[PDB]
C-alpha cells in the first residue's frame, strides 16, 4: 500500500565513513591465479568479498585478511585493495563475460536447436544441443565440449570449459598456446545460448593467445591498464635475483611514484644490496626461514594506505609500529648493526620478559646519494606530485587560453596557491630548521636566486615560474612551455632521544 | 551497551541462514535505532504523544524559519539509550529534495 | 639608475566561492592612489620600573587599498564581490568563507601573494565632484598571510 | 490560447488516462484527476480549485506545496506502487493511501500539470505567475490613468519602473521569488540568450529577479499611423515546494 | 576613451503619502557636490590570540547626499518632504512609515534604485555668504535596501 520509502530515505551506515574524491595509496598485489584474466584489474572494499571471489584456501584470502585488520594511531583503515594477474607461461585463448547470478538452472527447455556462433579464424557454427534435462551445470559444460570436439578446427579439436561456483562464470579454453585469437558472436536465432550465456553479451572479457612475458612487462601493462595504486608487490613464490634487478631498475625508471617492497631471507642482503645499491624507490625487508612468512613485507604498504592527507598532521613515522600477528625475527645488537649496514627492514625484540614488545623498526629504503632515503618523504613527494598535476590539468580545462605573459604567471601561482596551503597543513612541509653552509651554497646553485634559503628557513618553500619556447621532435613546429622550480624544507620524524640532567 | 534484534533494509525480521533470529550488539544497534526513530513520526506512539518528527507540521507544510524542524530532528536523534551528543546537522535544501546529514556520538 | 615606475603592473584576485577561476585588474584610477597600504606593526614594547626595556610580539592584520575608473568591468567585477553575503554556501573547517587571494606583478618582473583574507568596505554608488565628473571607487582589503618573492 | 489565465480541471478514470493524455499532451493550463468508478464521485476534481481558492497573496509566506493535503470526505484510489508509476507517468493526479491500518491517511498526490516543455509544470508556479500578472498589469494601468503624459524619454521609463517597484517589493515577501539558488551551465547560457546583457545571471542568483526597460515605435494594423511602445523583460528564479526527503546518518 | 561625465543625470523620487507619483530633480547645485555618498562598511574582523584572523557579518546603511539650487521648485518639494512629520496620517506593518523611493540614471544608462529608507536632514531657511549669494541647499537621505541593479 505505497511504500514510505517512497517519500522518505535514510540509508544511516555504520560511523567512520569518509568519502574521498582524489588518488587512492592502496596495495595492488600480482599473481599467478588462473582464475583472474590478464588485462583485467579489479578491487575490493571488504575481505567477505575477497573470500566470495576467491575462497578460502587460496592464500589471497590470507593476505587480505592480514592487510584489511590494521588500525593506525589515528583510527584509519586500507579500505581498498588491488589485484592483477601476471602471466608466467604460455596460454591458450579464451573467454569470460558472466558475474551477474545468472545460472539457476534455465537450460531446460531449450534442447532444440542450438546456434551458438563462434569467430575465429573461420566461421563455424555449432550443431544442436540437447539442455532439456539440465541434470546440473556440469553435464551441461561437459556436453557442450563435446559438441565443440565434433568440431575439426584445431583450436576447437580440444577445447574445454569450466564451470565456478563461487563467481557465477562461463570459461572456454583453446588448445594450441600461445597463438590465435577467438570471438564469439550472437544470431537473430531467439534459440540461442549466447545470448542467455555470459560471452557475447555487453562486458566479456576476451583473452588473446601469447607467450610468456618478463614480470616487468606484465606491471607495465598493467599500469597501462590503470595506474591507481601505491606499492605494489609479487605474490606467491620468491622472484630470482635477476628479475627483482630488472623490476627495481623499471620502477627507477618512474621518478618516484610507486614503492616496490620485497621479501628476503637474512642470508640473502649480502648478494642484493650489491645488486640493487642505488635505484630508489625498493624496500628490503627480512623473512624468517624457520617459521611461517606471515607477510611480513605487507607492513610499509598498509601504514602507507592506512593515512590520508586530507586532515592537519598527517605525515607519520615508521619506526615503531607493532603487529601482534607478525613474528619476530632478530634479537641481537650486532646482527642489527650488520642488517642496517645492509639496509634493511625487520622486526626487533626487547624484553621478552614480564612484557614483550616489538616493532618494525627501519624506515629506510635504498637509493642513491641524490635522491631521499626515509619513506615517509618518498610518499609525501608521491602525495604532492599528484595534487600539482591534477591542479595543473585543471587550469588548463577551465579556462580558454593561457597567454604567454605575466599574467599567465599570475594565473599559475594562483593555481598552486592551494595545493601549497595544504601542504603545508599536512606537514609535509616544515619549518624553522636550520640551514649549513654547504645546503646554503646548494640551494643557491639550484636556483639563479641568493636569499632564496631565507624564505625556506622561515616560510618552508619557494617557487618561481618561467616560460620559454622550443621545438618538438614529433613535429617541427615550435611551442611554449612553461618552467617552474619548488624547493621546500623535508619533513622529519623522531627517531632517537638525547637526554642530560644536573642537579646544580 | 544496549541491544536489539537486527532488520533488513525495509523494517521487518531479517533471520540468517540457519533459521536464527540476531540480537545485535552496541553500536550497530545505535545505527538501527537511531534510524527507526527517525523515522518514526510524531503522534502515532500510543502511551506516549508528542514524540517523533512532525513531518506534516515542520517540513512538508508551508513554513517561515525551518529551525522548528532541525529542533524536532536533533531532539528525535536523541532520547536514544546511548546517544549522547549531536556532532552535525546540515539541512541542505537543494531543488526538490530536503537533504539532513548527520553524525552522532555513543559512548562506545 | 634605479627605475621606480608603476606602470605596467597587473593584479589577479581569485575567489573561493563567487570567483573560482579570477579576473584581473588593469583600469587604475588618477586622481587617488592606485595602491595603497597602512603600516605593519607586529612588534610592541613594554618598560620596567627598573629602567630597562623588554620587547615582545604582537598580532597584526595586512590593509590594502585600491581605486579604480568608475565604469569600467574592474569597477563592477568588485561590486559583485563587495555585495556576496557571507552568510550564503558553506566552508571547510577553520578555513573562513570566500578565502581570496590576490597576485601582484610588479613591472620589473618582482611578485607578492597574498591569501586568508577578504574586501572589507566600498563604494555602492558613483559620487559626482563640483567638476561635472565621477569620483574613482575604492575599495579596501585584509590578509593574513603573506609572503615575498622579489626575483625575475 | 489565453496565457497563464485560468486552470481547466476534469475527472476522469484510470482506464481512460492510457488515450486521454495523448490528445492533450502539451497544452499547459488542464489537470488531470483520477475518478473511483466504483463508489460515488465526491467531487474530486474540486481539490485544486479548493487549495488555489484557499490562499492569500497580501501576508508574507503564502506560497504553499499542493501534495500534501488530507481530505477525510474524499475517497480513495490506488494502493500499489505499480499502478501509481503508470499514473505518474501519465502525469495524474489522486488521492492515494500509504497505511491501510490502525490509523488512516492519505493525500493528493501529485501538484504537477501536464504541458509543453517550456511552460512551467507544477501547480504553485502557474499560480504565482497568474497573481504577477494581475498585480502588474494593475499596476501599469494605475501608471496610465493617474499621469497626464509618459515621455518617450529616460525619464518616463525609470517612472514606470518606480512604479513598478512595490508589486516586486510584495512578490518577494510573498514567496513568488526564491534567493539562494544555484545556476547550472546551461541555464546561464539560456539566460544570457533571453537577455542581451552577461553577468544578469549573478542578479538571479543574489536578488532572484531581473528587470529591464526598453520603448521603441512600431505602427499598429488598424490604422496606417505610427505609435511608440514600451518593451519590457523579466526574469526570476521560480519557487519550490519540497517533495522528497533524502537524508543520511554516521555513527562517527 | 571612457565618458565619465555626470551630464544628463537625472532623479525622481517618489514617497509613500506625501509624493504617491513623486517628482523629478533637474537643477543641480554648482558649488556644492550634487550628488554624494559615504562608505558602505559591510563587514567586519576581529583577531585571535593564536594571531589569526576571523571575519563576519554586520549590518550596514546606505547614506546619500544631494545638492540643489536655491529657490527652485526641487528645493521646494524636498522642504516638504523634509517638513512631513512620522507621527501624522496612517501606518501599516513594517513598512518604515513614509518609505521613499528613488531612482537614478546614468547619462550612460546604468540605472539604479534604492528602497526603505526616508529624508534625514536638511537646511530650513537661505543662508547668504559674504559675495552676496545664496549658499546651495544639500539634504541627506539614508537606505536600507540597496538594490544592486546596474544595467546598461
Amino acid at each position: 500500500m505505497i511504500s514510505q520509502s517512497r517519500y522518505i530515505r535514510i540509508i544511516s551506515g555504520v560511523g567512520a565513513a569518509a568519502p574521498v574524491a582524489g588518488r587512492k595509496l592502496i596495495l595492488r598485489v600480482m599473481t599467478t591465479n588462473n582464475v583472474i584474466p590478464p588485462g583485467i584489474v579489479i578491487e575490493f572494499d571488504n575481505a567477505n568479498a575477497v573470500l566470495s571471489y576467491f575462497g578460502a584456501q587460496s592464500e589471497e584470502y590470507q593476505r587480505a585478511a592480514a592487510y584489511f585488520k590494521f588500525i593506525s594511531k589515528s583510527v584509519n583503515s586500507p579500505s581498498s585493495i588491488s589485484f592483477a594477474r601476471w602471466v608466467n607461461t604460455a596460454i591458450a585463448p579464451m573467454v569470460v563475460g558472466d558475474n551477474l547470478p545468472k545460472t539457476i538452472a534455465d537450460f531446460a527447455g531449450f534442447s532444440a536447436g542450438v546456434l551458438t556462433i563462434m569467430v575465429g579464424a573461420a566461421e563455424q557454427n555449432i550443431t544442436a544441443i540437447d539442455t532439456s534435462a539440465a541434470t546440473s551445470m556440469d553435464n551441461v559444460a561437459s556436453i557442450i565440449q563435446t559438441e565443440i570436439r565434433k568440431n575439426a578446427d584445431p583450436q576447437l579439436a580440444q577445447a574445454t570449459v569450466t564451470w565456478n561456483q563461487n563467481t557465477n562464470q562461463f570459461t572456454l579454453v583453446g588448445a594450441t598456446i600461445g597463438t590465435g585469437v577467438l570471438a564469439v558472436a550472437k544470431s537473430a536465432d531467439p534459440q540461442d545460448m549466447s545470448t542467455a550465456l555470459g560471452w557475447s553479451t555487453s562486458n566479456v572479457v576476451n583473452v588473446a593467445g601469447q607467450s610468456a612475458d618478463l614480470p616487468d612487462a606484465a606491471v607495465a601493462k598493467s599500469t597501462n591498464v590503470s595506474n591507481n595504486f601505491g606499492s605494489f608487490l609479487f605474490a606467491g613464490a620468491p622472484l630470482d635475483n635477476d628479475q627483482i634487478k630488472a623490476v627495481s631498475a623499471w620502477n627507477a625508471a618512474q621518478n618516484n611514484q610507486f614503492i616496490y617492497t620485497v621479501a628476503t631471507s637474512l642470508a640473502n642482503l649480502g648478494t642484493l644490496f650489491t645488486l640493487v645499491n642505488g635505484n630508489a624507490g625498493t624496500a628490503l625487508n627480512v623473512l624468517s626461514a624457520t617459521a611461517a612468512n606471515d607477510f611480513v613485507e605487507q607492513c610499509p604498504s598498509e601504514i602507507l594506505a592506512a593515512t590520508n592527507y586530507d586532515e592537519p598532521g598527517a605525515s607519520q613515522n615508521y619506526m615503531y609500529y607493532q603487529f601482534p600477528g607478525r613474528n619476530i625475527t632478530v634479537s641481537d645488537d650486532t646482527v642489527a648493526n650488520t642488517v642496517d649496514k645492509s639496509r634493511g627492514n625487520y622486526i626487533g625484540v626487547t624484553q621478552a620478559n614480564g612484557q614483550q614488545l616489538a616493532f618494525y623498526q627501519r624506515g629506510i629504503l635504498c637509493g642513491g646519494p641524490t635522491d631521499a632515503v626515509d619513506m615517509n618523504v618518498y610518499a609525501n613527494e608521491i602525495w604532492l606530485k599528484s595534487a600539482i598535476a591534477q591542479a595543473l590539468l585543471d587550469l588548463f580545462l577551465n579556462v580558454n587560453a593561457v597567454p604567454a605573459s605575466s599574467t599567465g604567471e599570475a594565473m599559475t601561482l594562483a593555481v598552486l596557491q592551494p595545493v601549497l596551503d595544504k601542504a603545508t597543513a599536512n606537514g609535509t612541509f616544515t619549518y624553522g630548521k636550520e640551514i649549513s653552509a654547504v645546503q646554503q651554497q646548494y640551494i643557491t646553485q639550484v636556483t639563479g636566486d641568493r636569499r632564496a634559503w631565507r624564505q625556506v628557513q622561515t616560510l618552508g618553500y619557494w617557487i618561481n615560474i618561467t616560460f620559454s619556447s622550443y621545438t618538438n621532435s614529433n613535429t617541427g613546429l615550435t611551442e611554449w612551455k612553461a618552467n617552474y622550480t619548488l624547493i621546500y624544507s623535508k619533513g622529519d620524524a623522531i627517531r632517537f632521544v638525547e637526554g642530560s640532567d644536573v642537579m646544580i | 551497551s544496549t541491544s536489539t534484534i537486527r532488520t533488513g533494509t525495509n523494517n521487518d525480521i531479517l533471520l540468517d541462514d540457519n533459521g536464527n533470529m540476531v540480537i545485535l550488539r552496541d553500536v550497530e544497534a545505535c545505527a538501527q535505532d537511531v534510524r527507526a526513530a527517525m523515522l518514526m513520526r510524531t503522534g502515532e506512539n500510543i502511551f506516549d504523544v508528542n514524540s517523533g518528527v512532525g513531518y506534516f507540521e515542520y517540513i512538508f507544510s508551508p513554513q517561515k524559519s525551518y529551525d522548528d524542524a532541525r529542533k524536532s530532528i536533533a531532539d528525535a536523534i536523541l532520547s536514544s539509550p546511548d546517544v549522547t551528543g549531536i556532532e552535525q546537522l546540515d539541512i541542505d535544501i537543494t531543488g526538490e529534495v530536503f537533504g539532513v546529514d548527520a553524525k552522532v556520538i555513543t559512548i562506545h | 639608475m634605479i627605475n621606480v615606475s608603476g606602470f605596467g603592473t597587473g593584479i589577479v584576485i581569485v575567489s573561493a566561492s563567487s570567483f573560482p577561476m579570477g579576473f584581473s585588474l588593469s583600469k587604475f584610477a588618477d586622481d587617488e592612489s592606485p595602491i595603497s597600504s597602512k603600516e605593519l606593526e607586529p612588534f610592541g614594547y613594554e618598560m620596567l620600573y627598573d629602567g630597562g626595556l623588554f620587547a615582545f610580539d604582537k598580532a597584526a592584520p595586512l590593509e590594502v587599498s585600491v581605486s579604480v575608473i568608475a565604469g569600467s568591468e574592474d569597477d563592477i567585477n568588485l561590486r559583485i564581490l563587495l555585495n556576496s553575503k557571507k552568510g550564503s554556501f558553506r566552508f571547510l573547517p577553520g578555513i573562513i568563507p570566500d578565502m581570496t587571494t590576490l597576485v601582484a606583478t610588479l613591472p620589473d618582473g618582482g611578485r607578492t601573494v597574498l591569501s586568508n583574507g577578504t574586501i572589507l568596505k566600498g563604494p555602492a554608488i558613483d559620487t559626482i565632484q563640483n567638476t561635472g565628473r565621477r569620483k574613482g571607487n575604492t575599495y579596501t582589503f585584509v590578509f593574513g598571510s603573506y609572503l615575498g618573492a622579489q626575483t625575475a
